[PDB]
Formats: structure tokens, sequence, C-alpha cells
């Protein structure tokens, strides 16, 4: 499988530094050259730099000359983007891009990309979260169909993965982006409605995983 | 550096009508170095059209790239509701390989009212000192809805924070989430939580509410 696998989720305080990895599976790394590129919260794409294939020439733009390195390691099959000078203003999702090859002959433009690393500056410290239990109930049943859910509350920073059953429930899974509470934490819910002749002989289990933190919590929702 | 202006900032279309993106800059590029590339809610951006009008592998026929020199065209034939997305243009022919400010679309579709479920907290986190109630509208269009609490009959504001799903590239539509926050003491002291939810796909507002 031709792939690009970045590292996990940063919390750096101002002024220190993060180097996100990006190693690659599939196609020949040594071939293909590599462009990293972040996006804040929602805002638009901003182009760091590119790495040529084979040396270690790379290419900055004006913005991010000073203070990023772009390197590469063919031996472990990773190229890497250090930012050093933090500040609040550089939190976003940072990716790699890079066109697929063989051993000779290469894509014309970026088609693999990373899944996206979130590096998120600040002086408040890392947290993990409290997983409550959205049990149903009458009071969430219509039709045939009842909803529940996860409270995935006050945790610092983003982000948080939720999914239902390990991911083997999928359909009707609705989890809402995480709102800023005044305590500086963040707070997510996840939901999901099953047909209500499910609840008393399935089993549903939300998976939260909060890797900054090292925070994997399996909380089974019963009914109320 | 290049400067690249995609138009319009939003775009809002019905399922199987023709979408139309502009991508301009500042100055000439030449076309085997502009690329458009789709970035679905949570996940990374994919390459569509490179060259400006040669299709990336596995993208369907119903996109089309065009244009050259200042000008380029991304055209989605018929669109789908699947094709949500911020679309971005960018040049790469010339560093820095700036990019656009992409053209987020919109799929349009029939009102649809919400289905709202309320969650009261649980005992676990009334151990901690803290309640959470938890209103929840599901699959609803257009987006705009409005979430009241009403705790005994008392109006809440300013205790309660609402999120919004992005619309679901199935269904098209959207799911809110409201949660009001309350401390233990104050949660016990009280029996009827409610959320009104006012909507257009409602005649008149429904009321969801549990004693405690
Ligand atoms: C590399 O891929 C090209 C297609 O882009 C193909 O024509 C060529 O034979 C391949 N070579 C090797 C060594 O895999």
């Amino acid at each position: 499988e031709v792939q690009l696998v970045e590292s996990g989720p940063e919390v750096k305080k101002p002024g220190t530094s993060v180097k996100v990895s990006c190693k690659a599976s599939g196609f020949s790394f040594s071939m293909s050259a590599m462009q990293w590129v972040r996006r804040a919260r929602g805002q638009r794409l901003e182009w760091i730099g590119w790495i040529v294939p084979g040396s270690g020439n790379a290419n900055y733009a004006q913005k991010f000359q000073e203070r990023v390195t772009i390197t590469r390691d063919e031996s472990t099959n990773t190229g890497y983007m250090e930012l050093s000078s933090l500040r609040s203003e550089d939190t976003a999702v940072y990716y790699c891009a890079a066109p697929h090859c063989n051993k000779t002959n290469c894509y014309d433009a970026f088609d693999i990309w990373g899944q996206g690393t979130m590096v998120t500056v600040s002086s408040a410290s890392t947290k993990g979260p409290s997983v409550f239990p959205l049990a149903p109930s009458s009071k969430s049943t219509s039709g045939g169909t009842a909803a529940l859910g996860c409270l995935v509350k006050d945790y610092f920073p983003e982000p948080v993965t939720v999914s239902w059953n390990s991911g083997a429930l999928t359909s009707g899974v609705h989890t809402f982006p995480a709102v800023l509470q005044s305590s500086g934490l963040y707070s997510l819910s996840s939901v999901v409605t099953v047909p209500s002749s499910s609840l008393g002989t399935q089993t549903y289990i939300c998976n939260v995983n909060h890797k900054p933190s090292n925070t994997k919590v399996d909380k089974r929702v019963e009914p109320k | 550096a290049i400067r690249m202006t995609q138009s319009p900032g939003t775009l809002s279309l019905s399922p199987g009508e023709r979408a139309t993106l502009s991508c301009r800059a500042s100055q000439s590029v030449r076309s085997s170095y502009l690329a458009w590339y789709q970035q679905k809610p949570g996940q990374a951006p994919r390459l569509l059209i490179y060259g400006a009008s040669t299709r990336a592998t596995g993208i369907p026929d119903r996109f089309s790239g065009s244009g050259s020199g200042t000008d380029f065209i991304l055209t989605i034939n018929r669109l789908e509701p699947e094709d949500l997305a911020v679309y971005y243009c960018q040049q790469f022919g010339s560093s820095p390989w700036t990019f656009g400010q992409g053209t987020k679309v919109d799929i349009k579709r029939t009102v649809a009212a919400p289905s709202v479920f309320i969650f009261p907290p649980s005992d676990e986190q009334l151990k901690s000192g803290t309640a959470s109630v938890v209103c929840l509208l599901n699959n609803f269009y257009p987006r705009e809805a409005k979430v009241q609490w009403k705790v005994d009959n008392a109006l809440q504001s300013g205790n309660s924070q609402e999120s919004v799903t992005e619309q679901d590239s199935k269904d098209s539509t959207y799911s809110l989430s409201s949660t009001l926050t309350l401390s233990k003491a104050d949660y016990e002291k009280h029996k009827v939580y409610a959320c009104e939810v006012t909507h257009q796909g409602l005649s008149s507002p429904v009321t969801k509410s549990f004693n405690r």
C-alpha cells in the first residue's frame, strides 16, 4: 500500500522546537520529492518548503526560511520537518506530500499525502479527558431508533479520536467538533443512532484516544 | 511570490448541477505546474487535477480541469452529494509554491426537520461536582437551528455551548449538539430540564424534557 504516515499530535511550549516525522511505504522513497504544507484551524493551506529526491537540497518559503529545516533519511525512508522558535501562530495541521515512484519513473505531481500532524503551541499543560456516557432512554428514542453517545470532556489539547465498537460501528455516528470551554480545556461529544430493539442484546463501546496525554478509554454506554 | 486567488469563497449547489471554480495567478504559470486538490472534512488533501487538465488516478470523469496562463478552471459536470469539500489550487513551478484560499462547496437539498434527543448527566459526572445536559438535533437542513434551554421554566443563556457537524456526505444533512453545564449543587435544586428547538422544518418549536 502506497502510504505516507506522519507522527502523532504535539504540545510544545512557546519557543521550543517540534520535529514532525513522515515515513513512506509502498513506493521508492529515494526517487520521490517531498513538500510540506500546513493549515491552521479554519484557514487556507500554507506551503512551507520542499526537498528534492536523492540529496538534502531543500527550498523554503521566505516566511519559514529562518526556522524551518526539512530533511530526509533514505535508510529509514522517513522525511522530517523541524520548526524552531515556535509561537502561537504556528498552531496548525502539518502535512507531507510526495509523488509515488518506482525504481525509475515518478508521478508528475503530489498525489500521496500524509494524514497530517496537529501541533499546538501554548503554555497550558496537557490534560487527558473524562469520558461520560450519554445513555439512551425514552427521552432519546424516536420511531424505532434510539440515540446514545459519549461525552469526551475537559481535555487539552486537540485532538481526540472516537470510534464505536472498535470501528465495527460507523453507520449513524456523528462525532461533533470540540468546543473550547471557558476553563481552557476542550469538550467533545460523539453520538450514534441505533434501533431500539438492539439496546438489550447489543453492546456499544466508544473508543476514545487522546494521544497528547496517552489516554485511551473504552467506555460502554448502557441504557438508563 | 505568485499570488493565487480563488473565487467564489463558497458555492452552494444542488446535486446534479455543474460546479464552476476559478483560480487566478498574479502572473502566468506553466499549465503542467498547476494542480487542484480536494480536502473533505477530517481528511487529508486529495490530488484531483494536475497539469491543468489531467485527472489524477482514481478521480471520476465528472471532474474537469481547464485554463492556462493566469486563468484556470475546475468543473464538476454533475455534482454529487459526496463532492462536498474545500477545493484548493496550487502552482508548483515557481517557488514559493503558493496556494489559493480554496472554494467551499456545499450541497443543497429539501428542508429536513431535526430529531431532538436529550441526555441527562451521568452519575459518574455528578460525582465530580459538575452536571452536563446534552441536547441532540439529528439530521436536519438547512443548518440554521435555534436551541434554547429551560430549567424550571427559567431561560438559560451564557452557560450552553453548541457544535455542528459538517454536512453529511450521503444525505447532505447537519447535526447539532448543545451542552448545558451546571454545578452539581445547582443541578440538584431543579427538576424540569428542557431544550426547545426552533427550525424551518418544524411547524412549531419542539421541546424535549426530563424530570430529574
Ligand atoms: C515504472 O512505472 C512506469 C509507469 O509510470 C512503467 O512504464 C515502468 O515500466 C516502471 N518501471 C519499473 C522498473 O517498475
